This record gives C-alpha cells, structure tokens and sequence, in this order.
C-alpha cells in the first residue's frame, strides 16, 4: 500500500514492510478454512521505526516472511 | 395505582391544561360501556374457580413431566404454589379489566415475576402456556352469558384478550 | 436482588435501597456480642416513597450506610437482550472496495470502537477516513487511529480512572470482558512506562486481535459466546459491561464514568500475582 | 390517586380476593353519577378564565390593603401567580369531577398545603374568598345534581384550606 | 359484616377523614341496586321450600349411592340434615341480597367451612349440585337483574365451596 | 431478531407441532394487507423529515424551558442528540410497522432506554411526550396519502399508535 | 459520631501513643475560641426559618420551571418535600459547625444524597444552587449579629463555608 | 463515641430539631470545664511512666503469689503485657479528659471488658490496684478541679472492672 | 419538660446508667449560665406592661384594617384577648430563661400553636410583630449575655410562629 501521507499521527522515520500473507495474518470471515485474500498476497504496510520491532516478531510468528524492507520515504 | 380516568387526567395535567372536548368524548363514551364492561368481569369472577381447574387439567395433560418426579409441579407443596399463582394472574387480570387498564396488573403482578420464576428455576414457558389457557377458557365465560341483554361485547373481549397477553409476555 | 412489584398496594413508588448492615440494625437473639448474619452484610429492603426518608436516617444513625438507592422500576427489568450481540454480523472491507461498503465499514467501525456514543460531524476524522478507501490504511490500523485520536481519550481515558479504562479498552478492541486482575495489572503498569500510546497498541498488536477480526474485519462482540481460555464469570461480566441496544459508555451521564465490574468479581476468576 | 374505582380495586386485592358483587355495586354507583359529573365539568371548563378574573378581583375588594406597595397583592408578578393560582385550584377540581373521585385534589393541592402556605405567608382565607366567589357564579350556570356535585368539590377545598 | 355502606364507613374511618363525595357516590351506587335486589329477595323467600325439595332430591338422583344403607344419604335423620343445611344456605343468600353485601354470607357459611366439611366428611359437591339445580329453577321466577344478582350470590357460594 | 411469521412459528415450535390451521389463517390474511401495510411504511420514510422538524417545534412551543440556558435541550450540543434521538425513535417504529411485530424496536430501542435517560439527567417525561407528538404528526400521514387507492387503513394504524405507545410507556 | 476533640484523639491512637504537646495546643486554642463558636451557630438557628424562606424565594425566581406543571418543585407535595429538604441539609451543616467537623454532615446527612435524588429524577444541579444560595444568606446573619462583642469571627465564617461547599459539591 | 457535644447533637437530631439554647448551654459547660481537664491530661501525659512503674510494681506486692512460677506475673513476657495493659489504661484516661467524655474509655475499655478478662483470667481486681495506686500519687501532682477530673474518670474504670 | 437537667437524667435513664461525667460536665454549664438568665427574667418581669402595651400597639400600625369595624382587631374584647395573648408570651419566655431550657415555650405555647392559629384564624405575623417589637425594646434595658439569652427565646417563638 503506497502511502498518500506519512498514515501515523505520531511521528518517527517511517519504514515500508511487504510480507507474505498466512491465512491466520488475515483469515477471512468466512466458514472452513480461512483463506487470506488472493488480491493482496503481499500485503505493504509503512511503520513507525518504534513499531517496527514489534509488527516484525508478530510477522514473523505468523507463517508470513518478510518479503522485502523499505524506508517509506 | 392507576386507571383510565385518572391516566387521562395525569396526562392533561402535565400539560398544564383542562381537558381536552376530544378527550372527554373519550371518557363519556367509556361511561357508556359500564354495564357491559361490568357484566364482562362479573362472568370472570362468577366463573373463577372453574376457568383455573379447568386450564390446569389441560396444562399437565400436555406437559406430563411437570407433574412428574424431578419436574417443577411436583411434588403436592409445589403444586399447590402453581394453582396459587394461577388464580392470582387471573385475579389481577380481572382488576385490570374493570380499572380498564393494564397499569395495575404491571405493578403489582408481572414486574419481576420472570426473574422470581427463573431463580426458582421454573420454566417460565410453560408458565406462560398457563396464562393462554386460562385467557381462552375465561374469554369462552365472557362471551356466551345466558340472562345477559344481547348485544356485542367483542370492544371489551378484546381488551381483555390484551391484558392476558401482557402477562403471558411479561413472565415468557 | 429481585422486586416482586413496582408499586405499593396504596398508590407509591418502591425503591431498593442497600445498605452495609451494622450490629445495631440486626442482630441475632443469641447471648454474647451481638452479630449480624454473614450473608447479609450487604442488606436489600424495597420500601415506598413515603417510608423511604425515615427509613435511611434510621439506617445511617445507626453504623448502617446506604451503598445505593435504586427505582424499582429499572431494577426488575429484563438482563439486557443478547440478540444482536449473539451473533455479532462482521463486517469485512474487501480490497476494491465500493464506495458504500466502505462507509459502511468506517460507520460500524465508529459505533464498536466508541461504544453506542454518538459522534458528530465535527468529532468524525475526515482524515482517516480519507486513508482508507484510496488504501495505505487496513481497517485495524484506522482502529489503532480512532483509539488514539483525542475523542478516544477525552471519553474512555480522561475522564475515568486506567483501572476503568481497562475494560472499556478490551469491550472496543475485543468483544470479551476481563478476565482476571492480571490483565488490568499488566495493562496499567505499561501504561505508567511506555504511556498511552503503547497501551493501546497493545491490544491492537495482540494474538486475539489477528487471530480473531485479524485484518480489514472490523471488530465484533466475540464475548457472549464461548470463547478459548476464557473463565466463565467472564460471560457474567460481559452481562455487566454491555447493558442492552441504545445503552452507551458515556462520560456524560451523572458521575459518567465508573466500573461496570467489581474489583471482587475480578479477584473472583483468578487472584495470585 | 383515590377514585371509587381504584378503591375497589385496592381492598379486593388487599384481601387477596375477586372483585365480588359488593364492589361492582359500588363502581355502578360511580359511573351512573358520572353523567352529572361530565356536564359540570364542561361548565367549568367553559367559563374557566371568566370565574378566575371574577375571583382574583373579588379577593382584593374584600381585602383591599393588599393592592398597596409594600403588600403581596402589589405589583404584576404577584397578581400573575394570584391568577395562576385559582386557575389551578379550578382545574384540579374539573379534574375530580371527571376521575369522580376526590384523589385528584388531594394529591396536587391538598397534601402539604400547609407547609407551603406557612412558608411563603400565603393566607388561606384569600384562596377561600376566590373559591366562595366561584361558588356563587356556578351556582347560575348550573342547576341540579350536576350543580350538587360542583359544590362537594370546591367545598371540599375550602375545609382542607381553613 | 361486609356491606357496600359498612365498608365505605371503614375505609373513611381508617383515612381518618369525613365521608366526602367519593363514598357517597358508592354508597348511591348500593341503594340504587336495592330495588332489584330485594325484588329477588321477596322471589326465593315464597319458592323457598319447593327449591330445597328439588335440590335435596337431585343431589340423590347424581349420587345415587348415598341413598344405599351404610352411607351417609341414608336414613331420615341424614335426609333432615341435608335439607336442612341447603334451607340454612339459602337464607343466607337471601341475607346477603338485602344486606346488599356478601358480608352476611362470609360470616355465617363461609368462614370455617372447610374444616367442618372436612371433620365430618361432607363432600363440598353435594352442596354445589344443589346450588347448581337452584339456579336453574330460580332461572325462571327471576328475570333481568333481579335475577343477575341471585346469581351472583349464587354462584359465590359456588367458588367458596369449590 | 422476530417478526409476526417468525414469532408464530416459534410458538409452534415449543408446542412441537405443525402450525394450526387456525393459525395459518392469522398470516394468510396478514398477506393480503402486505399492500395496505407497505404503504403505511412508505408514507412514514417519505415525510421522515418532517415529522420530526414538526414535533420538535411544537415539543419546544411547549417547555420553553428545554431550550433556556440550563434545561436539558440547550446548548446546542445537546439540542443535537436530542433531535437525532427521536428520528432514532421513529426509525425503528417504523421497523416495527413492517415487521408486523414490537420485538426489533423493544431490543434495539426501548430496551436500556429510560435508565440512560435516567443517567444522564434527561427528562424522561418530556422524551414520552415528544414521543407522542412524533405519532400524531406521522398517522396525519399514513392516513391522508395522495395517489393511492382509496380504502381503509385502521388495523394499521391502531397498530402504529401501540408501538408509538410502548415507546412511551417504557421510556417514561 | 465525631467531632475535633474525638477525632484528633483517634489519630493519636493508632500511632499508640499519648497526645503530643504540640497537638494540645490545637485543641487548647480550639477552646478558646468556643465563645465565637458557639455565637455562630446560634446566629443560624436563630434565624433559620427565615435563610430558608429567603433562599426559596430566590431559587424560585431563577428556575420559573421547577414550580410550572410538569417541574420538580410541583405540584404542592413536592414543594414541600423540597423546601424540608433544603431545611435538613441546613440543620446537619449547623451541626457540623459546632462539632467543628465535616464528619457528622458526611455521614447522617451527605452520604447517600446525591443517588436518591438521581433516582427520584429531582436535578442536582438546582439542588446545588439552593444549598449555595442558603450559604450566603447564612453567612450574612452569622456575620452582622446584634448584641455580639466586635471581633474577627473569619476563621469560622470559612469554615461555615466549606461546610455548605462540601454539601453542594457532593450532591451536585 | 459519647462525648457532651456529640449527645447534644444526637439529642438534637433525633427530634429533628436544630441545636437551639438549651443544648448550647450544654455544649458551653463541656468548653469552661476543659481547661481543668486539659490540665490534669497535661500533668498525667508527663508523669506517665513513673506511675505505671508505680502500678505494676504495686500489684505484686499486693499478690506476692504472682510472681511465683507457675503463675501468670511470673516470666518477663506476662510483665512485660501488665505493663502495656496499664499503660493502655492511662491513655484512654487521658484521652477521655481531652475529649470530655467517658466516649473513649467505653469504646476501648469497657465494652467487651468482662470476655476478655474471662477467657484470659484476668483477674479484674489487679487492674483495679493498679488504678488505686495510681489515683493515690494522682492525688498528689494534681489539686482542685483538675485532680476531680482526674480522680472521676479514673474512678469509672474502676466502676466498670467491678 | 425540656431542660437541660432533664435531658441529662433522661439520656442517662434510657441507656440504664448512672450519670456519669459527660452528663455532669453538661448540667454545670447550664448553672453558670443561669446567673446571666436569672438578670435577663428580672429585667423583663418589671418591664412587662410597658412592652405588652407598645407591642399591641404597633400591630395595629402594622395593620392598620385590623382596627377597622367588622374586623379581628376591632372591639375592646378582642383587644382585651390581643393584650392577654402577648402577656401570655411574655410570661413563659420568663419561665424559661429561669427553667433553662426552652420546655416550658414548647408545651405550654408551641405545641398544637398551629392548629389553634388556624382554627380561630389567627395569624402568625400579628404576634410575630408583637415579638420583634419587644425585641427592639428588650434590645435597650439589657446587654451582654443578658441580652444574648433574652433575644434567642424571644427568636425561638418567631421561628416557631413562622
Ligand atoms: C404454575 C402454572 C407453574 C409453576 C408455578 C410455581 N410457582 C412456584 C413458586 C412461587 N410462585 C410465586 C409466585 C407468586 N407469588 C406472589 O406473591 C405472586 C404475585 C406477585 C406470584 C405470581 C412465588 C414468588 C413463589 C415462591 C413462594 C411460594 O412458594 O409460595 C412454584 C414452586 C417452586 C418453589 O420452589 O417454590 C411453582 C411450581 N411452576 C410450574 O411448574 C407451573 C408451570
Ligand atoms: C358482554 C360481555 C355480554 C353482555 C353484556 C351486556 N350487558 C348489558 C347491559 C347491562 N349489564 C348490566 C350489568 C351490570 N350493571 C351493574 O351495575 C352491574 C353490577 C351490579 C352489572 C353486572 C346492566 C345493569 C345493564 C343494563 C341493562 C340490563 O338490564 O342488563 C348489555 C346491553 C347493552 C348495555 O350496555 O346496556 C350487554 C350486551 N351481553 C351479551 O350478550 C354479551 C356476550
Ligand atoms: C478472630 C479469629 C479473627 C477476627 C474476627 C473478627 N470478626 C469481627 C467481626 C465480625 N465477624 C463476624 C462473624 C460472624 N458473624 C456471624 O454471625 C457469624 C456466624 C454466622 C460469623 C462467623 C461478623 C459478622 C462481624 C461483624 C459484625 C459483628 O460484630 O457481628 C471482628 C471485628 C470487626 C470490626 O472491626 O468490627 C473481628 C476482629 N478478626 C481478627 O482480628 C482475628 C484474626
Ligand atoms: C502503597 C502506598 C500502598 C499499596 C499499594 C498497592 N497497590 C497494589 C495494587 C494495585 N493498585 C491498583 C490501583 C489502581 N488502579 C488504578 O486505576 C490506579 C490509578 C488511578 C491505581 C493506583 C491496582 C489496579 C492494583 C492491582 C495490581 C497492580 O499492580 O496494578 C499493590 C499490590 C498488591 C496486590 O496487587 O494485591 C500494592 C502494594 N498497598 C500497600 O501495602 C501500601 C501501603
Ligand atoms: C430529546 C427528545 C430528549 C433528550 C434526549 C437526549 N439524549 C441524550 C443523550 C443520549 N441519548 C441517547 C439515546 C439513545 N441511544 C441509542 O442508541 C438509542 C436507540 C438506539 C437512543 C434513543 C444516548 C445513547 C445518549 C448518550 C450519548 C450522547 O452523547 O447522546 C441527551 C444528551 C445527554 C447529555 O447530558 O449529554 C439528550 C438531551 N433530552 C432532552 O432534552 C429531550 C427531552
Ligand atoms: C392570590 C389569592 C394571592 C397571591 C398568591 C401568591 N402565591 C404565591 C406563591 C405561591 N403560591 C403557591 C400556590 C400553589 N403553587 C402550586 O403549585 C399549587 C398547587 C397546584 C398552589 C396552590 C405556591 C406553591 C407558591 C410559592 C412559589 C410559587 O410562585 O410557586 C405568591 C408569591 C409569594 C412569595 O413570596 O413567594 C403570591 C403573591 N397573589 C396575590 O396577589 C394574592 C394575595
Ligand atoms: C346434603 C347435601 C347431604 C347431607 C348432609 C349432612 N350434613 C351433616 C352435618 C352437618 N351439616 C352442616 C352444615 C351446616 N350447619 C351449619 O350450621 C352451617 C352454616 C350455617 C352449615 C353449612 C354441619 C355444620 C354439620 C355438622 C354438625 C351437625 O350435625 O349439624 C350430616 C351429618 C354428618 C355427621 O357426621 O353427623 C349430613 C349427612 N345428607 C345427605 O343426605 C347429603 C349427602
Ligand atoms: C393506507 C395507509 C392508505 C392506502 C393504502 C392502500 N394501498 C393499496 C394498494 C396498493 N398499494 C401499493 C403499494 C405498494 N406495494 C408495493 O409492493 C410497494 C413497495 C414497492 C408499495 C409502495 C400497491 C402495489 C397496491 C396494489 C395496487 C393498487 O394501488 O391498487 C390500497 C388498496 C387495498 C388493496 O391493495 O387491496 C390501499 C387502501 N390508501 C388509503 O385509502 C389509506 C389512507
Ligand atoms: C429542593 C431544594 C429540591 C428538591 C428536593 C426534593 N426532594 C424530594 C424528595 C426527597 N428528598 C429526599 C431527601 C433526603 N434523603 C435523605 O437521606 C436526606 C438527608 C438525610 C434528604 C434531605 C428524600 C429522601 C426524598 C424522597 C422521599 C420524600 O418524601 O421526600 C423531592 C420530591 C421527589 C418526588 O418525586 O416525590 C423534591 C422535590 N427537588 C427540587 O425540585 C429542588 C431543586
Ligand atoms: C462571630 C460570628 C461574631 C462575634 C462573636 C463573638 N462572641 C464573643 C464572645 C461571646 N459570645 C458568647 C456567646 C455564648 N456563649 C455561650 O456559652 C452561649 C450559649 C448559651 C453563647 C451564645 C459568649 C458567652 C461570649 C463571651 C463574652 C462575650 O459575649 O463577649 C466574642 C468575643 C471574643 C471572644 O473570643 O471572647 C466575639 C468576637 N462577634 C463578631 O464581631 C462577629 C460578628
Ligand atoms: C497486670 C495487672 C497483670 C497481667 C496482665 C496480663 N494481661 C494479659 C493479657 C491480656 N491483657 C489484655 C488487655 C488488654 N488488651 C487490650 O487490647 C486492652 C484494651 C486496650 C486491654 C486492657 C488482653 C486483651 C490480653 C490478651 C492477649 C494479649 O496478648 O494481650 C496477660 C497474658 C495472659 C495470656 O494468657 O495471654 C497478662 C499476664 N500481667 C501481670 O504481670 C499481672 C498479673
Ligand atoms: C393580637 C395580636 C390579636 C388579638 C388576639 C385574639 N386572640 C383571640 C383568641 C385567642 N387567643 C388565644 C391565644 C392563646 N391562648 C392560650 O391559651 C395561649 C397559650 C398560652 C395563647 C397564645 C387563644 C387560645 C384564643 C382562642 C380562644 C380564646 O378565646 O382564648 C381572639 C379572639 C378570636 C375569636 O374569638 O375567634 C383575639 C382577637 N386581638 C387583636 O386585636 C389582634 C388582632
């Protein structure tokens, strides 16, 4: 997801993480099985530098690598 | 407690004002009912005792387990309670009829019977099923006099059909 | 506990009123010190209006004081309907999204996270509502959003006391109840170190959070029904901090903002720490 | 609120037992009365303001000292409640004639009257004058029971004012 | 006793307050009905006799065994009691039309009548046959509301003993 | 959540039976109002607006005080909610109207409603009163529509009046 | 019950120690002023009715509702009930005054207000007022007596104050 | 805690009426007497101490046998406790004569006094020697009003051991 | 009879325990008082007449209709009662200073004041003025404590009045 402003109200330097989605980071709300979206494999979130240690480990427990890391700017 | 009269009356007074010509009109026509709203409860009270027994013969012919080890009617001490209660909702539903309003049968009756009943752990269903038996025995009374000057009570029938189902309401 | 009638046989409104019970107002007729029973140290009695001056003088002249009065009429109500929590709905935010689906979305993202509060037009965040529906934003982050912008912490946090706050957080984010001291211990002491804002990360950035409602779900009642790792007083909670459709959290109201659950209820699923 | 009807209602379930002939006796009689009853209140409620000018005014003939500064009949605001006043006296007890019951009276005016009057140095016998007054007027535009039943009520007040 | 006139007294002196219209207006009610009542009166007292025969009679005819020796329909004396005991009921109603209360009812037939029905084994059905079959022979001397009220107390009785 | 078919059915349920021909009838006959019944609906969406604006300014004709410095009505703020409340109201009426049963606006609504009020110091009087104005204004509606075949409305509107009525009742 | 004296002792206890030298001479100086004290109070009592009275008059000229059909203060019953009210709390503060302790007022009289009068639907607010407005006609007689040895009586005069503040602020 | 001003207030209050001249009058007794009283907690709070030693030590001599082992004023510890206890006495004396009331004394003396002593064996008459031999150096420290003070409070203590 | 000595003995007897301290500590204040009372009782004894004249007198300023033909004031008789009414105040103020206690004023005066008030239609404000009017004067023969007492009995009966 392409950031149209800097998306956090508090202010730090902003990093673009994509990942590989599991279908638990993003089960839909469905019966059976959950299944992560198709449209978005790789889903693109920016992160505050304080926040990034945190998204990273959570990412990381979840099936879904890291695909790539960028500064959002 | 309350009644019609006093009802319209409370209304009009918050509004600071004498009754409305509109709402007398409603009153003067109720004066007009009397008898028959009287023969009505008259028939109710004339047939008690009967509209209960009966109601309760066909609330245990249906559902046989309450009558049963373990059920909530049984054993004799618990029965009793059940046709006590009985009687009661239909007492307060007669005093509702002739007030010509639901108000008294609330307050004193059906406000926190649910609960009472649900920590008891009676089935509040069944209960209700009760109150309709009797509603039905009792309009039956009502409706069919003998001696009565003939005319349709049906205004007043329905009224009372409306208080029974408050209460079946309140206590399901 | 249970009123049996609103009214008095002669015209008058009942109250309820509670009290703490003292030696003096009853005691058993035993020799020896004089006690009151156990189990009625918190004592319940309905008295009419007329009665109801004299009665709690009577009670405070003696050690009794009065815990709370309460109108009949509320008390003797109905437990709150569950139905349209039973089953929450769930509203998912597809990628390409419609217009509408999206408004939808922002609407009951807005009644969930600010409890049935109302929000004005001037109160409403044009600006995250403007990330979402161009993307750049999931639906979890506009929550994390909400949670921190200033109406967020002027309701829920500036006016009641964390330990408050606390359960008020987990009703918004996650459909449960509390269970447990440790939960409202933990969430307090991060929130005297890292500050609000971690605080409130922190429920967002939580297992259940992702496990359930992951991602573009916004989130929905998940107490109510039977839930992992969750004691069952936490059911009876949850009949606490949810009263009813058209009932809120408000800091508006008389003494707006209190707690729905007893420290002792809490104590009750789990005490150690 | 005490009518014959809610009466009744009370002492049955007070006993714990069916509205039985003795009551519904009791109700016949309200009800038949109500007819009388129904007339004067449209009589009243007609003539309402006519009979409160008509008193208010009477009032200060008979205590004229109340109209000079420095007394409670001077100035407009009191002269406003004044009116306000015996226009609710009146309308409590159009009220009653309707309910056919004294219940309404007794609730609004006539429970701490006193108290009331004391602490704000109201003088009964004004309110009475006003009502004696009225007594006068209706006792023209009324005739029969219905005129009987008028005069009960408004009497009734007068005792619970002296 | 229970009467319409007795009770309004009660209620007043308990209040602690004058008559006002609200009792008169029952007591009005009471009086009016009088005429029909004691019509009804003067009715059953004439009949008197013809109707305990009749019902006496039926209650045999419904149970048949009671007539058989070693029960208790059997044997004169029996016999006189059973008569005797449906004229005593029926005096009271009687009572209690004129009265215009079912006061005179409760006091002599109702109050205790369960534990001596008990102690001495009357079944409360034999009595109520009885009552039914008077009904229905009252039915026809009566019409209207004289015959309402009959029924009324009738009936009363009816729901005591059951 | 009910409505007047779902609710039959469930009573039926609890009976364990097929549904009683007798009570077939109740729904058939409820069908062929459908008609009558979505237009009565459709009147009240259509004027929504307005039923509303009038009510508020007669409630407010009415108490003054509401919108004086230190009633409940005043600042603006307030003013605000008050306004939304009652559409809230009448949408769900509405609901009502359609579903051929209380229950969606008991649940949603009424439910918890008075002790809120209650809570935040609102008037429970005047909400019931503003309640009433809401139905007198929205029946003038349903009943004098324009365009539509001419018969007779009643049933409905009696039904409208007692939802119009339990909101008071249980606000009040 | 407590009071200064009892109160102080209480403290002392649990440390379980005698009283310190220091802590005497707030009470010795207490004493000493029990003759201003005591003056104060009976300038209150003394005039009671009329602070009453008075503070009536105005809260009724501020808030017209409260005595308009509809309001609290009405009808006559309720009056009453309002200006007793405003009389106890009055009383209680006496009380406290002369004990020269909050306590007593907290405890019989505070404790317990302010839900009452939420339930019964009566405004905290206007409750507030009147106790204030009472405040300052109170003070007016405490401070302008007749008879009285000229001196500074400030000291009390505050602690009158927050008496009255303490009583506004918890039912408010 | 029964103090002069807080009966008058409950006196007061229970009537419902405000504090008017009869209680002041009450109230300005307790304020005179004070500085009497203030005095003789002053010159009790000092010589403290001494006068427990006095006690405790007294109370042997007056029942040798309680040394002795084997007994209860044998063993440091139970000495130890005699000399708390008294000393506990001496500051509820003094805080009754501040207080100007027995109020204190009764809360924590006297009510449950008996039970404790039962259970334990303590033999009230103990106690009391201790206060006696108290009230004799007392009476030395001490003159006029002040030592009055003193001696009555004292005194209901011993009045309540026995 | 309320004074503070009764009150005392009364307290005391109701817990069923001798009178100790506390009660004695109150009863002093009300014997050191009584020299200040006892001044205040002489001084309006001998004054009696002389503020019982002006005091009539000034209601009828007040009020002048009152002396009007067909009114309350007019006509010795009612004059005469007028006169003897305030003497009767006057002369139980006495008492009570000297009683110490405002007992004597509330049985002989307050109690059942109302409903004579109402019932003969007297009205408060006349004695009201009579009494503030005394006050005034009062507030000249007397000073210091005297006068201190002298004004709160006199108030107590305003309040009491009104
Ligand atoms: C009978 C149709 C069904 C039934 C009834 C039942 N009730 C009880 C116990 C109670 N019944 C009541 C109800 C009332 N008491 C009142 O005063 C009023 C008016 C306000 C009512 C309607 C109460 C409160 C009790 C408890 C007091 C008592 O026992 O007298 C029982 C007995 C259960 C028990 O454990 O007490 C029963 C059986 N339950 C059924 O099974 C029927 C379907
Ligand atoms: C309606 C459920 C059934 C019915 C009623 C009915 N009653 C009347 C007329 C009267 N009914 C009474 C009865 C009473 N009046 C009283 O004062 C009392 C209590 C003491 C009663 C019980 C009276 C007096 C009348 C007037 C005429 C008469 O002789 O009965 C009517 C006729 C209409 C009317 O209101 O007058 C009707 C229809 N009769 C039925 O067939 C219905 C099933
Ligand atoms: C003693 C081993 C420990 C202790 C006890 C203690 N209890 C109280 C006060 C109360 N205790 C009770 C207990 C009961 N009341 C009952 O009726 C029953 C049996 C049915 C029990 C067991 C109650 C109710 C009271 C409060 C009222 C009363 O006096 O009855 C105290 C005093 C508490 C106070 O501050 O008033 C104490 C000390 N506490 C200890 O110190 C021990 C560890
Ligand atoms: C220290 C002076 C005394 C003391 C404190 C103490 N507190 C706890 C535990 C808790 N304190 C709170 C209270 C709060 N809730 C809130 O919302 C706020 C902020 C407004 C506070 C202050 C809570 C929730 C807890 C629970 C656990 C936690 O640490 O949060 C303890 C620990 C004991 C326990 O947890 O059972 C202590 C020691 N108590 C003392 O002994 C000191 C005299
Ligand atoms: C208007 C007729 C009257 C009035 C209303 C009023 N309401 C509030 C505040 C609230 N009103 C509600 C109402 C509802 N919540 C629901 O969800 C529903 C049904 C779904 C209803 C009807 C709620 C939730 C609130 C609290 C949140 C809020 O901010 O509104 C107020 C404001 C209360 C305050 O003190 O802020 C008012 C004024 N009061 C009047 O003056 C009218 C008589
Ligand atoms: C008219 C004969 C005289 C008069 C009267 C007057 N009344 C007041 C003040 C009050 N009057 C009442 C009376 C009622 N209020 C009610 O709610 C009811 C029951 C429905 C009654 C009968 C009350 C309660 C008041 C107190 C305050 C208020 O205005 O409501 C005044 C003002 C006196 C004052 O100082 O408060 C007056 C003057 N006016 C005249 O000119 C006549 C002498
Ligand atoms: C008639 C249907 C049956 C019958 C009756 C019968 N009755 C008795 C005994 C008594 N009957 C009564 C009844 C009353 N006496 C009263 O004073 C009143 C109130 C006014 C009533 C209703 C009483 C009290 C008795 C008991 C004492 C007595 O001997 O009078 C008997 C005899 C029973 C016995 O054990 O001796 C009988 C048989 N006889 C029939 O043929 C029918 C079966
Ligand atoms: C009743 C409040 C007033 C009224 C209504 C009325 N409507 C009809 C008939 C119809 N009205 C509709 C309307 C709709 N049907 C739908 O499906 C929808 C939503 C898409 C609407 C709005 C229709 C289709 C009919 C049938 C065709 C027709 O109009 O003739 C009637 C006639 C009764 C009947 O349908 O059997 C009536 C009476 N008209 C009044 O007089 C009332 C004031
Ligand atoms: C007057 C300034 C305001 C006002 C007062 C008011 N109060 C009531 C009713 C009650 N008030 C109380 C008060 C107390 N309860 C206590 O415990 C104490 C302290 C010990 C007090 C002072 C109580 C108990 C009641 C209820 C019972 C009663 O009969 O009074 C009312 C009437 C409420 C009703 O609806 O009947 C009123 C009016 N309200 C106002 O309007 C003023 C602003
Ligand atoms: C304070 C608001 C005003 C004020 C007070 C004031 N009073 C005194 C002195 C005394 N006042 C009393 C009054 C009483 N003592 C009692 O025992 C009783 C109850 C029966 C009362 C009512 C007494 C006895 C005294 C002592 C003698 C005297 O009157 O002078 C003073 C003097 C200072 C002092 O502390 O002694 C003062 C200042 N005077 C003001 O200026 C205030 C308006
Ligand atoms: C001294 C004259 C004799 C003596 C006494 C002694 N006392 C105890 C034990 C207790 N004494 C008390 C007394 C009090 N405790 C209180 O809380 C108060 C109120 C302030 C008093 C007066 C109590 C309660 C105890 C019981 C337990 C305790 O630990 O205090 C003992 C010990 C006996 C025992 O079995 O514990 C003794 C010996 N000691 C002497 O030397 C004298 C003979
Ligand atoms: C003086 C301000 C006005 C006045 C007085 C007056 N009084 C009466 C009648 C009575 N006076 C009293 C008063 C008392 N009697 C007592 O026993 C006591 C307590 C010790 C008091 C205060 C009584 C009881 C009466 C009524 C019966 C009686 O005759 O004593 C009247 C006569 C009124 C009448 O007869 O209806 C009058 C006129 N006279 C004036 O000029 C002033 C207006």
């Amino acid at each position: 997801s392409v950031l149209t402003g800097d998306n956090q109200q508090r202010g730090s330097k902003l990093f673009k993480i994509t990942i590989a989605l599991s279908p638990t980071l993003a089960h839909h709300p469905w019966p059976g099985l959950d299944t992560h979206e198709p449209s978005q494999s790789s889903y693109s979130t920016i992160v505050s530098l304080e926040r990034l240690l945190p998204e990273m480990t959570r990412i990381k427990r979840n099936g879904g690598r890291i695909l790539e890391i960028t500064e959002g700017e | 407690m309350q009644d019609a009269f006093t009802k319209a009356i409370v209304a009009a007074d918050l509004r600071g004002s004498f009754l409305s010509e509109q709402e007398l009109n409603q009153l003067t026509n109720l004066v007009k009912e009397s008898n028959k709203r009287l023969d009505a409860v008259n028939a109710i009270t004339g047939n008690a005792a009967e509209i209960i027994s009966d109601a309760a013969h066909k609330l245990f012919a249906e559902q046989t387990d309450l009558i049963r080890p373990g059920g909530n009617a049984y054993p004799n001490r618990r029965m009793a309670a059940c046709l006590r209660d009985m009687e009661i909702i239909l007492r307060y539903v007669s005093y509702a009829l002739l007030a010509g309003d639901a108000s008294v049968l609330e307050d004193r009756c059906l406000n926190g019977l649910k609960e009472t009943y649900v920590a008891l752990g009676t089935p509040t269903r069944s209960v209700a099923r009760a109150v309709q038996l009797m509603k039905e025995t009792a309009i039956g009374y009502v409706n069919s006099p003998s001696g009565v000057t003939r005319g349709d009570c049906s205004a007043l029938v329905n009224e009372a059909a409306t208080y029974f189902d408050k209460a079946a309401a309140s206590i399901a | 506990m249970n009123v049996l009638t609103t009214s008095s046989q002669r015209g008058g409104k009942l109250f309820k009123v509670t009290m703490t019970l003292s030696p003096a107002l009853s005691h058993h007729p035993w020799p020896s010190l004089d006690t009151y029973e156990p189990s009625q140290n918190s004592y319940s009695v309905v008295v009419p209006l007329d009665r109801l001056l004299a009665e709690m003088t009577y009670i405070k002249n003696k050690g009794g004081r009065v815990l709370d009065i309460s109108p009949a009429d509320l008390e003797a109500l109905g437990p709150p309907d569950i139905s349209s929590v039973a089953i929450p709905l769930k509203v998912e935010l597809w990628a390409k999204a419609d217009v509408s689906d999206v408004q939808a979305a922002i609407v009951a993202a807005y009644k969930q996270i600010f409890g049935n509060t109302y929000v004005l037009e001037s109160e409403r965040l044009t600006s995250a509502e403007s990330l979402l529906r161009n993307g750049s934003i999931s639906v979890r982050e506009f929550v994390r959003l909400l949670a921190k912008s200033e109406l967020y912490k002027e309701r829920f946090f500036f006016c009641t006391s964390n330990n408050r706050f606390t359960e008020l957080n987990f009703k918004h984010f996650l459909g449960r109840a509390p269970y447990n001291q440790s939960e409202i211990a933990a969430h307090l002491d991060r929130y005297q170190t890292f500050g609000y804002d971690a605080e409130i990360d922190s429920y967002i950035d939580s297992d259940e959070y992702i496990q359930a409602f992951g991602e573009n779900v916004v989130p929905y009642y998940r107490g109510f029904k039977s839930q992992s790792g969750q004691t069952v007083e936490s059911f009876n909670r949850m009949f606490k901090l949810y009263r009813g459709d058209a009932g809120s959290d408000t800091n508006l109201n008389l003494q707006g903002q209190k707690r729905r659950v007893d420290p002792k209820n809490l104590l009750r699923s789990g005490r150690g720490i | 609120m005490k009518t014959v009807i809610t009466e009744v209602i009370a002492s049955a379930d007070s006993q714990g037992r069916f509205l039985n002939n003795t009551e519904l006796q009791a109700a016949n009689g309200r009800f038949q009365r109500a007819t009388a009853s129904m007339e004067a209140a449209r009589a009243l409620t007609s003539n309402a303001d006519s009979l409160v000018k008509g008193a208010v005014q009477e009032v200060y003939n008979k205590f004229p000292y109340l109209t000079q500064p420095g007394q409670m009949g001077y100035g407009d605001t009191n002269q406003a409640k004044c009116a306000r006043d015996i226009s609710h006296y009146l309308r409590f007890i159009t009220y009653s004639l309707v309910a056919g019951g004294t219940g309404p009276l007794d609730d609004y005016i006539v429970a701490g009257l006193r108290e009331v009057n004391r602490t704000f140095n109201l003088s009964p016998s004004w309110y009475i004058e006003a009502l004696k007054h009225i007594k006068g007027k209706v006792g023209s535009q009324l005739s029969g029971q219905p005129l009987t039943e008028a005069n009960a009520y408004i009497d009734y007040c007068i005792n619970a004012l002296s």
